[PDB]
């Protein structure tokens, strides 16, 4: 398998972390996975010309759509769920909470499984 | 690195011990959680991961193929070869503040911590007062070895006390005085790397080959005893036969016979003991051109030079130090572009500094000079 | 075996490491390691000698002689050797 | 080879094992057939053999002194020493056939294949056609690195596939090379020499390894400081420890320290630069052992005084130059001869110039003398 | 053969492109095994393999002093010039 680690990339502040060395502050393999997934929700898809049609989510394109609200929450489920999938890391996501919290504004959960995650039998002849 | 080949013995299956252990037994059960069972499989159980744990890596650092740590240091110290120690960073803070402030020596100021880096502590090595100037400057060093440290300009702004009157600390520039521990394969390289088995005299045929491993050195000569007393020099040619730097000589010095060396140090070049060494480089003669130049119709003068410059000095490159300048052919040098019609219409007194005939260098290379149209009246 | 452990393992240490140049760096780690006290290698002002000076807080004993046989069979053979001890 | 004196603790019994198990039970039944004892023998059986084979083979690989795989080539290798590789044989193929018919570079050529010998294989390393005089010497290699490509003359007869107009192939010389693996006796030798060999580089030691290098030169003594500061003697000898001769001093010395010089060969010599280097032969004062000796089976006297010559002459080496010759170390080199049971039985009245009395060298040489059998 | 003079800029060295990439940063380490040193270096690469193996070659294939394939065959043409076809060997056989 073999994945590699990367850099962090904080995106409240939209700016690389960098050392007082002035390098660029590196991170673990599991940070850089989680720094992928967020940058690949927040990538449109079949928009952002370097990255194939496998990256990239189309959330926003939902919002204009005309499905029902649970049409939507389905859409949403599949949606995330195809996004994140394609790193090898992941294992499952799944766990889906929606929460209408206005009439037509909405906050939803979602939780997300490695591979690590992975639990092992016990056994040898 | 290199993998560790292990004895048969040494990684013997846990139940093989355990086997062999209840051979002898044939009157009493040994089925498994049986009295006789319970006897023996912790003593096979633990003699198995003795021999596979303990035994097998006191195989692994007793060579240096496969050593590390404090065991591959002392291999290294078996054939006298250490490996490099870090240093700490080391660098300029300015202070601002009240003038009647003053800042000592050992004083701890830091950079700032948070929840994703820690603060990287340095102390200052001086003592200062800013009675003169409000503004003032004092060396200071990581309190860490390596590389940690040797922070960004303006890194340095945390102190961890509180002075009076001091009003901004910090850095102006980033520090650089910091070094890691040397690399443990590395390290082993080097180990392993110091395996000569002769040649290691020190004789000519020795300097020329250490000149020859420092880089950049094409070509390298000595004169023995040219200062007497075991004097030994190294007349060296850069890669294109030219002489050589006089960064190149420092290195090619310190390679062979260091020159910096301390009152508690001592020369760690390939110079042996008692053997005085020192780098030269020949002289770069300067083959300044003369005649009565006459160039075609409406051409520019200085491009015509600049190109039979050019012409000459490829020529020039061909010859080595000490060879022979060959005058009667630089003359079809300026006649080649006669034949060509590039600019030249005729040329008289042709010379080289002022000399009409072959010139033969002596300890000397030679290099394009200056190309003067004499314009005789 | 009766002799000093610490003297068995400087003479060891010395011993392994006379493999390679006689620069003043490897002759000085060399007899500083046999000895145990610092020595610092002159490179005498004379045309083929090399100086030698060493340095002990505790001092040393009267008799030091293997260090002086070690030095001539260990030394280029055109140079002559002198020695100083220091305190 | 040598062993390596391990101590008692690393070596204990099994059985001693076995009853310090034992010792600290108290009111059970410790004999043979008890559980305590039955349970416990193997315990002990393998706390012993992990003891001897564990600890002492570990240790012992450790050290070249007892190592004897890859352990050994990398102990080897950390001193600069190599184990010497297999090489091919070699030799030449006389061809006989048509004049014209082409044989090429690469084609197998084998020995005669029996029944207690396979077809052992050669490769052609020439391509080359039938000469004038329908014959043609064709080099070739032994396809199989190792003494199986020294085969003899004659041998190589046999030509694999199918060509025609070639009549009859032959080797005329038994190949040679055909190197095996250097053994491990040789290659421990080689590791223990440098492990304890110096290995400077311009000490006295060194200008008698490069004295030695030069052929001829039997046993070689070098003066440091002869003539002060910067001055170097070499002192050399013949195969026979006698005076060197002046060739030998000559080849030494431009091996050394050559006199003639060059603008770019100031001397290019083996000895540092500003040595001072001299090479003559030493003053040979001979030292004639003359005793009643008394011979033993097997052996022929003349040989063993050979022997005993060679044994003391390897003595000499051990004396120093200017050293004093022991009589009493002449006694341990005879002696020794009777020990090692080495065609002497039995000595006395051994005289060494005729005197029972250590020699001192003048600042000379011993030289070997006269073994005599009184 | 005639070599075409080219101009030094349409020859920059990787390095030179490279330093110059570097340039441009202020408060970030450039040095080699940071971000911005490593992913620029395959750029640089490139821009210089590209200027190198594309323009020159480009440029040099017009000409005829410095083409070898179909491409001097038709400027061979455009001026005439045709090259030389094989011939079968002949003669008798008794």
């Amino acid at each position: 398998l073999d994945l590699k680690g990367s850099f962090l990339f904080d995106f409240e502040k939209g700016e690389f972390v960098k050392n007082a060395d002035g390098t660029l502050k590196k991170c673990d393999k599991v940070q850089a996975y989680k720094q992928w997934c967020q940058k690949a929700i927040l990538t449109p898809r079949y928009k952002k010309a370097a990255y194939t049609n496998i990256y990239g989510s189309e959330i926003k394109d939902l919002i204009a759509s005309n499905l029902s609200q649970s049409a939507k929450e389905l859409e949403i489920t599949r949606l995330i769920k195809e996004t994140i999938l394609v790193h090898p890391y992941t294992k499952e996501v799944g766990e889906f909470s929606f929460n209408w919290l206005e009439n037509s504004r909405l906050v939803e959960y979602e939780f997300d499984v490695l591979t690590i995650d992975d639990e092992n039998i016990v056994i040898d002849g | 690195e290199r993998e560790l080949p292990i004895p048969v013995f040494l990684t013997e299956d846990e139940d093989s011990v355990h086997e062999r252990m209840l051979s002898n037994f044939q009157d009493v059960s040994t089925l498994e959680g049986d009295f006789i069972y319970d006897a023996t499989r912790p003593t096979a159980e633990q003699i198995a991961e003795l021999k596979q744990l303990g035994l097998q890596n006191n195989l692994k650092i007793a060579f240096p193929q496969t050593s590390y740590g404090t065991y591959l240091e002392w291999l290294g110290e078996c054939k006298g070869v250490f490996k490099n120690q870090p240093t700490k960073a080391t660098g300029v803070i300015t202070f601002t503040g009240v003038q009647g402030t003053i800042i000592t020596k050992g004083t701890i100021v830091t950079t700032i911590a948070t929840d994703e880096k820690q603060s990287i502590e340095f102390e200052l090595l001086e003592t200062k007062t800013i009675g003169e100037n409000e503004t003032v400057d004092i060396k200071a060093e990581s309190r860490i070895v390596g590389t940690i440290g040797n922070v960004s300009k303006g890194s340095i702004s945390v102190l961890l006390g509180s002075i009076s009157g001091v009003k901004s600390i910090t850095n102006k520039e980033d520090f650089r005085g910091g070094t890691d521990i040397e690399d443990e394969e590395h390290f082993r390289e080097r180990v392993l790397v110091a395996e000569q088995e002769d040649k290691l005299s020190g004789a000519s045929s020795d300097y020329i080959r250490w000149a020859k491993e420092v880089d950049g050195v094409g070509y390298a000569y000595v004169v023995s005893e040219w200062a007497g007393a075991g004097t030994v020099k190294v007349l060296i040619l850069d890669k294109n036969r030219k002489a050589a730097t006089q960064e190149l000589i420092d290195k090619v010095q310190e390679y062979i016979y260091p020159l910096n060396i301390s009152e508690g140090e001592n020369r760690d070049g390939k110079a042996p003991i008692g053997a005085l060494v020192t780098v030269v480089t020949p002289d770069t003669l300067l083959i300044n051109v003369k005649a009565s130049f006459i160039f075609s119709n409406g051409f520019s003068e200085e491009t015509v030079l600049n190109n039979l410059k050019t012409k000459i000095d490829k020529y020039l490159d061909k010859i080595d130090l000490g060879g022979t300048v060959s005058y009667n052919a630089i003359q079809a040098i300026v006649g080649s572009m006669m034949l060509t019609d590039e600019g030249i219409e005729d040329f008289s007194n042709l010379t080289i500094n002022d000399v009409k005939e072959n010139i033969k260098l002596q300890d000397q290379v030679v290099g394009i000079g200056e190309i003067v149209n004499e314009v005789v009246g | 075996l009766d002799e000093d452990m610490e003297t068995r393992r400087r003479k060891v240490i010395a011993k392994l490491q006379s493999k390679y140049i006689m620069t003043p760096k490897r002759m000085s780690m060399i007899l500083q390691s046999y000895t145990g006290a610092n020595i610092k290698i002159n490179e005498n002002i004379s045309p083929y000698t090399f100086g030698v000076e060493l340095t002990s807080t505790q001092g040393f004993p009267k008799d030091l002689e293997d260090l002086y046989k070690r030095v001539n069979v260990i030394k280029p053979s055109h140079l002559a050797v002198s020695y100083k001890l220091v305190s």
